[PDB]
């Protein structure tokens, strides 16, 4: 456990200075998991045996004084909808319980290349659909800052594992806020890079058009590093963007004097609770105390974010989740005696309530008679949403606001009300719709539950994002709080 | 009472790898040994567009006189089946790479220009062998690049349909993008037929004919179906939308299902594939990569090298045959003579011996001789009887066998 | 007005088994969400082109160079029902239960 709280950066150096042995780094991690996850429950399948072996290799390389990797003896937790070859990847679903990938996702490829150490897979909402992670077929992860609250969704495990001192970094996926909102809930740093910034080869899809992998960390700096290790273009993904410059740390430390920060009025709107709103406004003043210029702006189509997002995401899900027939892999119904049954039974028994909700909605929105009025319309609204940003970006460098309308809510408080559950995506979906990069960092606590501050950027400009995020971080953070839980 | 019919034709492109996956397009006899995570539709996999497949798809479309799209994207055609693992076939809906083209055909009457409304890129499905009360599934063929060609509903008879398949097959064959053989499945065809009594706009029943495996066979089902719903229209008939399977043995079409409406495939743009923007330069490269097609090749055999009307059609039936004929021509063979020799003699030799591989057994170099030996050297034909066969499957000069024999 | 019929028709398109006990519950939820979907109706889209892709990349093609498939054994390793090198599935595709 000794280093269970060392930042990626400090731990890295602690390894290169030979003050710690990779094998021990790993021992400390699993000790932490054995002690803490019983209560937090962020982890699914662990890869202890393998992790230990790789770390043993690492000791050698350490002694031979050949340590290559932007990450090196760095433990890493990985969201369970991201393929790990050889390691059981369930998407937290009964449908995939038992499933062992036979190929490797691109980010893991990159991550291994950088010599990071895979500690295990993280719990999530089933097939990334949810806002609390309670839909998991396996366990209900909890908020390290409050054991009665949700850790957010769908990447709950990834936010919780980091906040709980389980791993220095974790990977998540964000379709409409599944990376940022959990981060906001666990008072951790989470980045949903611009669309195309990270390959989707190995990302078990929900919404091809809206999905993306990104890192979660206890500080802005570590986050930037991890993003430099998973970013590049990939022949395995036609939509991976060919942007060579991935130095995201180049400007962390530079001042934001003169930074043009747009604060859309719809982000401090009526659905935002009073505590969250107070924190962000104070956050704005902090930004002003730092040189940046913050003025109100309008993103009028914001209100449509949630509705067009669900229509679009569900529709795609109504297609992306179809490969699950239980024929080639996954849950295969035993009682099926007909092909129709095989399909209908394996899918109905293997999918949870929320997943079937999306599919149902998606199939309908895409069907004959409803296509143009329900799906087509959404795609158009999507254009409206991006337009808003295009305009704002003409005169501003970044956009600021809260990540989620409220602090984390209670266990089971909204698990039975999808309508209220959905509303929590008010400030996050527009980002994915427009394909912009967005980041959440903590900016307060109300009754102990952290509040997230979000920075939305111009396409492919995560470096500015980290720059402003870092500066704000020097004025507020939970850096010393995690250690006390 | 025009019998209105259209044809849906798929062509297998003969590329090295598959359409959206690097797996090879040619497989061995071992099932599910020609696949990868993409073809197997594993969670998290993505499609990667085969560049040559696009070049060949737009090569065949031009040869079909279609307007080539400038913007063309792919779409998902959604449906569940054990042969379609993703549960969606990446195809094209709006913006097919090629639209509004045609081909001229000669049916007993004179010339008729039949329109071809579209041509789009798709991926082939796997094969499902029906064994016992179960089904075996082999994904070896899944993902093989196909192109769908749909005729305008301009065809007007089971014979015009045959003529259509012949010319089409012929033209595609010349572009060298497919062996287009129906016995090998590299060319498939479905027919749609409906009858509308004159004076009015309303049609009788409409049917989709399935399981038509040979040019000759489509006609059979077409003309049978034609008579089948000819009775229905007159006798009493109950108008409806239906799919019908053709029974090869009995020659009849069997009703396999009655459409409840229009099959909902929930088509929508494929987000995993970035759009295609086909520019002029690109269009040129592939424009120029087209030979002289059958029609203009035959019009060349008419006034220049003034050959007959029958001859022209059969010598341009295949590119190899036609090349052979012209290679043998300059060589020193009398145009007509070689014509008569290829028309029958060689053509009948090929069919009788099934030597369809006209490029390995005899050659324009070898055949050129035989015709001169017959032409002026030694005197006349009887002899050509066996000199030809040996000269075709065995040697290189028949002015060495007449001798060595 | 999402009827009992449309529900059962969607389930068929989605290939999801549903019971009358579920169908009703689903007709209601489906509806609720749709009235959540209706919010977009207050958005003005006249003249707005549908957004399919968020980025601008164009013409990303791959060269026609094969790569040997993986071993049949690998391609079958996760399937629950397989007979003689191929995925085994029911096809007593007939009437009370296709
Ligand atoms: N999880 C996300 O990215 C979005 C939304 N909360 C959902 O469950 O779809
Ligand atoms: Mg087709």
């Amino acid at each position: 456990m000794s280093i269970r709280y060392e930042s990626v950066e400090n731990l890295l150096t602690l390894i290169k200075d030979k003050k710690i042995k990779p094998s021990d780094v790993v021992k400390d991690i699993y000790d932490a998991i054995e002690e803490t996850d019983p209560t937090i429950k962020s982890f699914l399948a662990l890869d202890k045996e393998n992790a230990i072996k790789k770390a043993q290799e690492l000791d050698e390389l350490q002694a031979k004084d050949q340590m290559d990797g932007k990450l090196f003896g760095i433990p890493m937790g990985i969201k369970d909808n991201i393929i790990t070859n050889g390691l059981e990847t369930t998407c937290a679903s009964k449908m995939l319980e038992g499933f062992v990938p036979i190929y490797e996702s691109t980010v893991m490829e990159k991550l291994h290349k950088e010599n990071a150490v895979l500690i295990g897979k993280l719990n999530m909402d089933e097939f990334a659909m949810g806002g609390s992670t309670e839909t998991s077929y396996f366990k209900k992860t909890v908020n390290p800052f409050d054991h009665k609250a949700v850790p957010g969704g769908s990447s709950g495990g990834s936010a919780a594992a980091v906040a709980a001192g389980l791993v220095p970094l974790s990977l998540g996926s964000d379709t409409g806020g599944s990376i940022r909102q959990p981060a906001a809930y666990c008072g951790v740093v989470g980045m949903k890079p611009t669309y195309g910034r990270v390959s989707r080869f190995g990302l078990v899809a929900f919404a091809s058009s809206l999905d993306q992998i990104g890192p979660l960390t206890r500080n802005v700096k570590d986050n930037a590093i991890v993003l430099e290790a998973i970013s590049g273009a990939d022949v395995n993904d036609s939509t991976s963007a060919p942007v060579d410059d991935v130095d995201f740390t180049s400007e962390i430390g530079k001042d934001i004097k003169g930074l043009k920060v747009a604060l859309p009025k719809e982000y401090l709107g009526e659905g935002v609770a009073d505590d969250v709103k107070e924190a962000v406004q104070n956050a704005v003043e902090t930004l002003k105390s730092l040189g940046a210029v913050v003025e109100e702006v309008s993103l009028p189509n914001t209100k449509f974010g949630i509705p067009s997002y669900y229509v679009i995401a569900s529709s795609e899900a109504s297609s992306n989740l179809s490969r699950f027939d239980g024929i080639r892999y996954g849950y295969h119904s035993k009682e099926a005696h007909s092909l129709e049954e095989l399909y209908k039974m394996s899918r109905s028994e293997g999918f949870g309530k929320e997943v079937k909700r999306r599919i149902f909605l998606g199939t309908f929105a895409l069907s004959s008679g409803y296509y143009d009025a329900y799906y087509k319309k959404s795609q158009k609204v999507r254009t409206l949403i991006k337009n808003d940003f295009d305009k704002v970006f003409e005169n501003y460098d970044v956009v600021v606001g809260p990540t989620a309308p409220t602090t984390a809510f209670n266990l089971g408080e909204e698990i039975d009300d999808p309508l209220t559950m959905y509303a929590n995506d008010l400030l996050t979906t527009p980002v994915n719709l427009a394909g912009l990069p967005g980041i959440s960092v903590p900016c307060g606590q109300s009754n102990g539950r952290p509040i997230g501050l979000q920075f939305i950027g111009k396409p492919f400009d995560e470096k500015t994002l980290y720059r402003v995020a870092y500066q704000y971080e020097t004025q507020y953070n939970l850096h010393d709080v995690y250690e006390k839980l | 009472f025009e019998t209105v019919i259209g044809l849906e034709v798929h062509v297998e492109l003969k590329t090295d790898s598959k359409m959206f996956s690097p797996s090879p397009a040619h497989f061995g006899a071992e099932p599910n040994s020609n696949t990868n995570v993409i073809d197997l539709a594993y969670p998290g996999v993505l499609p990667v567009v085969n560049k040559r497949a696009v070049d060949w798809a737009m090569r065949a479309a031009m040869a079909l006189n279609m307007e080539i799209a400038t913007e063309s994207k792919f779409d998902r055609k959604n449906y569940f089946y054990p042969d379609n693992p993703k549960a969606y076939q990446i195809s094209q809906f709006d913006q097919p790479i090629g639209e509004n083209g045609y081909i001229d055909i000669e049916v007993d009457g004179e010339t008729k220009r039949i329109g071809i409304t579209r041509l789009h890129m798709e991926e082939d499905a796997g094969k499902s062998t029906h064994k016992g009360e179960y089904s075996l599934v082999d994904l070896n063929r899944q993902g093989t690049p196909l192109i769908e060609i749909v005729s305008e509903p301009d065809i007007r008879s089971p014979k015009e349909a045959y003529a259509y398949l012949e010319k089409l097959r012929s033209i595609i064959q010349y572009t060298g993008v497919s062996d287009v053989k129906m016995e090998e499945g590299s060319l498939r065809c479905d027919a749609n037929i409906s009858l509308r009594p004159y004076g009015q706009e309303k049609f009788g029943t409409k049917a989709e004919l399935k399981n038509l495996n040979s040019f000759n066979y489509v006609r059979k089902g077409l003309e049978y179906e034609e008579k089948r719903q000819e009775e229905e229209l007159l006798n009493g008939g109950e108008i409806g939308q239906e799919t019908r399977r053709f029974d090869e043995s009995t020659g009849k079409t069997i009703l396999m299902r009655v459409k409840e409406g229009s099959d909902d495939y929930r088509y929508f743009p494929e987000p995993d594939i970035v759009p295609l923007y086909i520019d002029d330069a690109w269009k040129e490269r592939v424009r120029q990569t087209i030979p002289e097609l059958p029609d203009e090749r035959k019009a060349k055999y008419v006034n220049e090298l003034g050959l007959p009307a029958y001859d022209a059609h059969v010598l341009t039936l295949t590119k190899e045959m036609s090349d052979f004929f012209e290679s043998t021509i300059e060589h020193g063979a009398d145009v007509k003579l070689t014509s008569n020799w290829l028309m029958g003699g060689v053509n009948e030799y090929l069919n009788k011996n099934q030597v369809e591989l006209l490029d390995t057994k005899l050659t324009p170099e070898n055949l050129a001789g035989m015709i001169k030996l017959i032409e002026d050297g030694t005197m006349s034909s009887k002899i050509a009887k066996k000199v030809f066969p040996e000269l075709a499957a065995k040697g290189g000069n028949a002015k060495q066998i007449m001798e060595d024999n | 007005k999402v009827t009992r019929e449309e529900v059962e028709h969607i389930a068929n398109l989605a290939r999801l088994q549903i019971s009358p006990e579920e169908t009703e519950e689903m007709a209601n939820t489906l509806e609720s969400i749709l009235d959540f979907a209706k919010q977009n109706d207050s958005a003005d889209t006249e003249g707005v082109e549908p957004t399919y892709h968020v980025l601008d990349l164009q013409n990303v093609l791959r060269e026609d160079k094969a790569i040997k498939g993986i071993p049949q054994e690998l391609a079958l390793k996760n399937a629950k029902e397989t007979e003689d090198g191929q995925f085994k599935v029911p096809t007593i595709m007939n009437e009370e239960d296709a």
